[PDB]
């Protein structure tokens, strides 16, 4: 799916979301809020949003 | 006729359009319908081809 | 799906071994168990199938006081079978208590094989009615398996003892086994000793190796009756769809058999069917009428001629029953067996529900009542005392078969909407 | 990267020497250490690599009261290994204090080899649970290495003692070692004595050289479990990526093993996988269900057939867990080993997180509690007094394994969002 498709952009978006997620959890180390909750909430919503996109073609 | 019945199996298609489409096989299709009961009895808006293609592979 | 075979009693283990050798010869295997490279065949219903080219037959080798079973055990076929279920008087209560004490360990063996199996449709019993050591024990284990699996079917292939009476305890044993056969069993294939005896004395003039030829005849029957199950069928290739039509009510579930080649020591379906309605083709010997009739034909056949055939049987009116309800003679077809030469390439079988067997029941009902009036034939030992001190199970048995005779007679009448 | 092997205890040093000889035979070397000119191979992960054609195996030879280790020492392979880490009762506290006094000099030896090494991923312990002289000492040194390197992983290969109980102090020793195994160790490969014993008595009728054959079996397992690390892998060729999926929570980190050839005294991936889900392939003997399952296959294979295979396992539903969460059975592949002939060219292994081991834990939880009620089985000597005067470490151990059993039971339930 390296061929130009909507799925190809979608996987690129998956990767950028994951990369920002790694970037966030790096400095947090152990669970204690450093005001990380806002960005974390955006990310956990984004995962659900993109998870819905694989349900677009479910046949 | 000769190259068609050997190179594309024109006869085997006729063997399998009564056996399979028309339940002339009998066993395999009942076994299919037997696996297909709990899925099909559900309202079909919550079912999709990915489970059927999964249980089809599977008897066959 | 798959069906587990259970064998018990002396005659039952004999015909089971005969049936297994019959199917080893019928299918592409050698007597080592090793699958043969010489081959419509399925061996997955009665033989535990591995990759391993030794398809172990699903037969539970259970018996009481084994004597023929040892001679079965040392055989040039005994490399094909070894499922490890082998275990070590002629009264009903004695055999009943003897099966009663060991039922848990043999049921653990049953549970082992049921755990190894994935699917199950029925348990088929090799059995002899009032066989002495087999009976009592066989009825108790029947009660155990009927109790323990309520979602499953039970079938028996059992011969009814008929020597035209002398066993003084045979009406008691066969009577108690029959009560368990109606209320703890739901599919009964009934056969008579004397009809097969008369057919054997018709074809030959032997009396001594009679059990051998009877084994062969009944083995042909159990192969034919199961052929549509073992060979790839699409119309009642399940037991339940087969005996659905013949059982209109769960008290009346009894079958007699037919078979066209009888005494050989056009061939059209019209002719074999007109043959099969004759009572000399029936293996069980005031008009008593059928309730429902099913038949199977195995051969190399047309379908317009079966239409003319069953039309001919219709206009012949050579099957004159009048039960109460709109049933049929049911024509069904199975594959004729390849891989072995067989005579009578067109061969038919019938299973029906017939009220004539009530007369046979009434024979025992007479005989036991006479012996109950005399009371010297129960033999009255400690096994009989510990089984039932009052022998009120005899009275419960008697009233059960009494209700069965009433159900027979009401079923023959055009009113079976009328209950007692 | 590279992983340093540590070996301790009598059984542990035995299987370590067996593993090293297994890899000398597996790779292109001679028993002098001299590299062979006869050769997918890497020898850089477990052997200190020089130019010098003597690749010194990275094994720390530490032990308490050595007796088998001397017989290991004089060997026709002892020219291949000499890393100079050799050092000279059967209770937990005695061995614990004995390791406690000498921990600094042996840790200086560890620091020497860690200084010589450039990269490090883990420390793998050859260990025996409640092995007497090995236990106590092994738990203390485990605590030291776990304290001293917090950025590194710790794995153990240890056998759980199961002789179906008679050692009166074995629940205490194995219990205390288990508490250190959960809270000072993070990767535990669990194996049972009795399952390997039953497999060995299945293939042969021996009882005396049992440790030899058990050594061979477990050696095959530790080679297979590390093959994707030693042979050039690209999918979890690190330990952490391997056991990431099987550890959902850092309290539940326990693995049982599987292996398809068991008793030998199509071959498709469908068939070896359907084999491997059977509990007779598992080396550890109310339904307890898996949390997550990983498997590796080594052979000469397709990829459409593994798609059909794991699809078949799916439609079979022969792995019926229901933990709480959307995990998988994880199929992974490693290189089948060249340079030596091996039977079963298609060979599979599985590591999963299973709650059945809680039952085994509860056995000890029963046994120790009974002995704690009797109090004649702690043996109560000066080592036990100086280790803990109140024996409140026993209570801390008990409440830790108690919380572990609660974590097991909550993990099996569809609610593990519900904490205690």
């Amino acid at each position: 799916f390296i061929l130009l498709k909507p799925v190809f952009h979608c996987l690129n978006e998956i990767l950028d979301l994951c990369h920002s997620f790694c970037s966030l959890v790096s400095q947090n180390l152990g669970p204690l809020d450093e005001r990380g909750a806002a960005q974390l909430s955006i990310l956990v919503k984004g995962f659900s949003r993109q998870s819905s996109l694989l349900f677009k073609i479910l046949s | 006729l000769d190259v068609l019945n050997k190179k594309y199996s024109l006869l085997d298609h006729m063997q399998a359009m009564r056996r399979y489409l028309l339940l002339g096989q009998g066993d395999f299709i009942r076994h299919l319908m037997d696996l297909l009961k709990p899925e099909l009895v559900r309202p079909a808006t919550t079912l999709y081809q990915h489970n059927l293609t999964g249980i089809l592979e599977t008897a066959v | 799906r798959e069906i587990i075979t259970l064998q018990l009693g002396q005659c039952g283990n004999q015909i089971g071994f005969e049936f297994w050798k019959q199917l080893c010869a019928e299918h592409g295997i050698s007597p080592e168990g090793i699958v043969e490279e010489f081959a419509t065949d399925r061996k997955d219903v009665f033989f535990y199938q591995a990759d391993d080219e030794h398809y172990i037959p699903r037969a539970v080798l259970l018996d009481l006081e084994p004597r023929v079973i040892h001679s079965i055990l040392n055989s040039p076929y005994a490399k094909l079978y070894n499922p490890e279920n082998i275990y070590l008087g002629n009264n009903w209560a004695s055999g009943f208590s003897q099966g009663e004490k060991i039922h848990e360990d043999i049921f653990d063996i049953i549970d082992r094989e049921a755990d190894g199996s994935d699917s199950l449709e029925g348990f088929v019993l090799c059995h002899s009615i009032a066989g002495g050591t087999g009976s009592g024990l066989g009825s108790y284990l029947l009660e155990r398996l009927n109790d323990r699996y309520p979602k499953k079917l039970v079938q028996t292939y059992s011969v009814f003892p008929n020597q035209d009476e002398d066993v003084v305890v045979q009406p008691y044993n066969s009577l108690l086994t029959l009560k368990r056969l109606t209320q703890n069993a739901d599919c009964v294939v009934v056969l008579d000793n004397t009809a097969l005896n008369r057919i054997a004395t018709d074809r030959l003039h032997i009396q001594n190796p009679s059990f051998s030829q009877i084994n062969q005849l009944v083995s042909t029957i159990m192969s034919a009756s199961t052929t549509t199950l073992r060979y790839p069928g699409y119309m009642n290739n399940d037991l339940i769809g087969l005996i659905a039509s013949l059982i209109p009510t769960p008290r009346l579930h009894f079958l007699m058999t037919g078979y066209t080649p009888l005494t050989t020591d056009k061939t059209t379906v019209l002719d074999v069917m007109r043959r099969l309605l004759q009572p000399k083709n029936v293996m069980v010997s005031t008009n008593h009428c059928y309730i429902a009739i099913l038949n199977i034909i195995q051969g190399e056949v047309d379908p317009t001629q079966v239409h003319k055939s069953l039309q001919r049987i219709r206009e012949r009116k050579l099957a004159n029953f009048i039960p109460w309800g709109p049933a049929s003679i049911q024509v069904a077809l199975s594959r004729k067996s390849p891989y072995l030469p067989s005579a009578h390439r067109v061969s038919g079988l019938m299973m029906a529900n017939h009220t004539s067997i009530s007369s046979l029941f009434e024979r025992t009902c007479r005989q036991y009542d006479k012996l109950r009036k005399r009371e010297a034939f129960l033999e009255q030992f400690r096994k009989e005392d510990m089984f039932k001190d009052n022998f009120d199970e005899m009275d419960t048995s008697r009233e059960i078969v009494q209700q069965l005779i009433d159900e027979y007679h009401a079923a023959t009448r055009p009113d079976y909407i009328s209950w007692g």
